[PDB]
């Protein structure tokens, strides 16, 4: 015959890579143009409370 | 060259000593040489080392 390591042969060596694939955040909307602490901003941010 | 290599042995000498004085000149052991043979032939064999996969 011939020697033939097959397929899932467990001398059959596999290599893992370190790279690692990420699902990216979705991008926000509402971000720093948004929120302010003026009159003149989509959402207000109130510091009434932030140190009181 | 050759595929066969004999090789003798030469048996001791069995017989009967003449005592007294009868005649023993014709009366003569012959030398028993003994043949044996051995054959030469290949013997081959392969192992394989798979492939490149």
């Amino acid at each position: 015959s011939s020697t033939v390591i097959a397929f899932g042969d467990p001398k059959a060596q596999k290599k893992w890579s370190s790279e690692l694939a990420v699902d990216i955040r979705k991008k926000s909307y509402f971000e720093s143009r948004f929120i302010g602490t003026s009159e003149n901003a989509v959402i207000q941010r109130k510091t009434e409370v932030e140190s009181d | 060259a050759g595929d066969r290599v004999s090789f003798d042995l030469s048996v001791r000498l069995r017989g009967q000593p003449t005592f007294g004085d009868d005649r023993v000149e014709g009366k003569e052991e012959n030398l028993k040489f003994y043949t044996d043979e051995v054959i030469i032939d290949q013997v081959r064999h392969s192992v394989s080392a798979g492939g490149r996969m």
